[PDB]
């Protein structure tokens, strides 16, 4: 479904349709080097933020996923991938939930958007 | 402070700055309703071409700065007459501070910065006097210290500075674990009341910080009540002004999809408060 | 005009070769990412196997499930039937968009199931749900 | 007879208990390349910059046998 | 919230469907 | 710590598809299928700009100086710079292109 880039070039999250969130690591192998299915409902988009090492996943379910993604680039640290919230109480119209969601560029705000008309702050 | 009265604007109370008798009243719909101790509104600012963000006057009846989404401030002199608007600012300037010893008067813009915009010494249409930097975020808002030279700024980088309007550099910036969100100075007690994003108001000794918990939502603006130096108003984003003490720091004293955005603390008038209710309350 | 909303044809060509289906919805004119006469179908993968008398409810259930699916189908690829299915409950479901997120596509799935399912108990379209030999 | 473009992934099989030895070339043309022996394939990677070569060396677990040029 | 999140902090490590057994008995 | 949600931005008549906040931070750029596109500030949370101009999707530009955002509308994309920034932004974002 959607893609994000880490800033620092090395590292994808893959949103896809299967309800499941892929985290590649281009030093690490070619195939994703974790895959998550927390979401019960399809994937649609997932937003890194550009500074701070969090990012989430916005499904139709709408429940957006709260990720921390630590990463070093020293070479025996592989990159710490670890939940830490799981925003819920968003109505879902038509089949349709947490379509976009995206990051502010300092903090740790997020900007999400419903099928609803909603955009909700989380802080 | 029980409620007095409520006056009715056109859109959401950006700003408030309650005096004896003058209460400048700034609202998005980009008009400074100068409202009296009754409620009665002397004057309202007219062909802004913005959305106006804070109010801040010089004194009452007198030079009364209103800042507006365009990065300008306008100075009417009270039926308010616009008698130089300061503008320079590369972002919208999200708060002003008024002094009415120093000509320079400090306001903090969304562009990380904290420009001292003076009435007759600004570079004149007017470049603020000094043009402050050094917050790595936009500066929320901007509150001068027990000494004229020195005005507290708190912003989106989590970090109070002092900066000093003198020397035109942040003596100290104490940092936090939230970003902060609105700043008052008490002089009686010595310390700068934050409002950070966490629903916490933290008061930071200028020379450290003692959180208070309590609101619902983020805090947007802060005013000591004139009555009680310990006692200290914060009007927050869940449409409540919680009043807390210094001594007491359990929560507020007493508080009193609506967001509250602007307080101002009159001796006088008592305590005013505004915000998306676009209804601008005053309790005694 | 032979192809029409509730008219059951043939899938010649694909994955799905030999599967009968109900015209959904016929789009003859064309469209900008599809520039030929399409129509889009909902159709039986796995058609439901056999029953008997001597069977009890549980196996008749188990046998009685249906796998459907939901195909957009060139009019060459199609073969129009005499037979004509009912769609009740399948009027307005299907759209460009419904095509596009996979999250209507997913529900139209269950809904056409559900539906496929239905129709099945009732004893109605014995053509359209027995498997065709060839 | 597999070459591995995958930093990471050279130092997991290097981990994997299949492994046997490592060995270090130092060609001419300044790349030098890693090739880890393994029970059924001779996984080499090719490194263009010389401190990543040494730090991914350095990288190696110390009970892997390491061997200089040949 | 620590319980929480060790409900969603089953990201594999846990072998082949094993820890549901427990759960679950 | 992303808590529950405070902030509501309403208005939006329809599923909103797609989002933008400028890198300044300050202005929040937003379109869905209404094809109405406003510009939220997250400090108060006022929906200032209302003019609407299918929003398939929209992005800022990376540029601080010239913020200028591209929305893709059907099969067409306009390179939109709101006058709600101080005109020597709408000067500097002319030059790109």
């Amino acid at each position: 479904s959607s893609l994000s880039v880490h800033s620092s070039g090395d590292h994808v999250i893959i949103g896809s349709y299967d309800k499941r969130l892929c985290w590649f690591d281009l030093d690490f192998s070619s195939k994703p080097y974790k895959n998550l299915r927390y979401h019960s409902r399809a994937l649609r988009d997932v937003s890194y933020h550009p500074s701070l090492p969090l990012f989430c996943s916005g499904s139709d379910d709408g429940d957006v996923q709260v990720f921390h993604g630590r990463v070093y680039s020293d070479l025996l640290a592989n990159p710490l991938i670890v939940p830490l919230k799981i925003l819920r109480n968003h109505k879902v119209v038509d089949n349709v939930g947490v379509l976009s969601t995206c990051w502010h560029p300092k903090e740790a705000w997020l900007f999400s958007a419903g099928a609803g008309g909603e955009i909700r702050m989380w802080t | 402070p029980a409620y007095l009265a409520s006056f009715s604007h056109d859109d959401w109370i950006s700003g408030i700055q309650l005096t004896s008798d003058t209460i400048l009243t700034s609202s998005y719909d980009g008009i400074a309703r100068v409202w009296d101790k009754s409620g009665e509104i002397k004057f309202q600012s007219t062909g802004c071409g913005s959305s106006l963000k804070s109010a801040s006057w010089h004194i009452p009846n007198q030079s009364f700065l209103t800042a507006s989404l365009d990065q300008k401030i306008f100075h009417w002199v009270i039926s308010g007459i616009l008698q130089t608007l300061f503008v320079g600012h590369k972002d919208i300037v999200e708060r002003v501070r008024s002094l009415e010893s120093s000509s320079v008067f400090i306001s903090a813009s969304a562009d990380n910065t904290v420009g001292i915009w003076d009435f007759e010494r600004s570079p004149e249409a007017r470049s603020p006097l000094i043009l402050c930097e050094g917050h790595t975020g936009p500066v929320m808002d901007i509150v001068f210290s027990d000494d004229p030279s020195v005005a507290y700024s708190v912003g989106q980088d989590h970090t109070i500075k002092t900066w000093d309007l003198i020397t035109g550099q942040n003596v100290d910036s104490k940092i936090t674990k939230a970003p902060l969100l609105c700043v008052e100075k008490l002089t009686d007690l010595h310390l700068v009341i934050c409002g950070s994003s966490a629903r916490h108001i933290v008061v930071h000794d200028p020379r450290v910080s003692h959180t208070l918990s309590g609101h619902k939502n983020l805090v947007s603006g802060l005013s000591a009540s004139p009555e009680n130096p310990y006692m200290f108003a914060s009007v927050s984003h869940d449409n409540t002004c919680r009043v807390w003490d210094v001594r007491a720091t359990s929560g507020s004293i007493y508080t009193i999809w609506d967001k509250l955005f602007a307080v101002d603390w009159n001796k006088s008038i008592g305590i005013v408060t505004g915000g998306t209710d676009k209804q601008l309350q005053i309790n005694q | 005009k032979i192809l029409k909303p509730g008219k059951v044809a043939l899938i010649t060509r694909g994955r799905f070769a030999g599967k009968k289906v109900v015209i959904l919805q016929a789009i003859d004119q064309g469209s900008k990412s599809h520039p030929f006469g399409h129509a889009v179908v909902a159709g039986v993968e796995r058609y439901p196997l056999k029953v008997t008398k001597s069977m009890g409810a549980k196996r008749i259930a188990r046998r009685s499930r249906v796998k459907p699916f939901i195909k957009v189908v060139n009019y060459n690829h199609l073969m129009p039937t005499r037979y004509a299915l009912e769609l009740d409950n399948l009027k307005g479901l299907i759209t460009a968009d419904t095509f596009k997120e996979p999250t209507q596509r997913s529900a139209a799935r269950k809904t056409v199931k559900k539906t496929f399912e239905e129709k099945y108990q009732s004893g109605k379209s014995a053509w359209f749900f027995t498997p065709l030999r060839f | 007879p597999r070459q591995i473009s995958d930093i990471k992934q050279f130092l997991e099989i290097a981990r994997r208990k299949d492994a046997t030895s490592a060995r270090i070339k130092k060609n001419t043309n300044k790349d030098v390349k890693f090739k880890l022996r393994c029970s059924k394939y001779l996984y080499t990677l090719v490194v263009a910059d010389a401190k990543k070569a040494e730090k991914l060396r350095q990288s190696l677990p110390p009970d892997l046998t390491v061997t200089e040029v040949g | 919230k620590e319980e929480k999140e060790a409900k969603e902090l089953s990201k594999m490590m846990m072998s082949n469907k094993q820890r549901k057994l427990y759960s679950k008995l | 710590f992303p808590t529950r949600c405070t902030n509501v931005f309403i208005g939006h008549k329809g599923r909103v598809r797609c989002l933008s906040v400028h890198v300044s931070g300050n202005w929040l750029a937003s379109g869905g299928d209404d094809g109405v596109l406003r510009i939220w500030e997250v400090m108060t949370g006022r929906c200032v700009w209302k003019c609407s101009l299918i929003i398939q999707s929209l992005a800022w530009g990376p540029l601080s100086d010239s913020p200028v955002l591209a929305v893709a509308v059907d099969e067409t994309v306009y390179f939109i710079t709101p006058p709600i920034f101080s005109d020597e932004q709408i000067e500097a974002s002319k030059e790109l292109f």
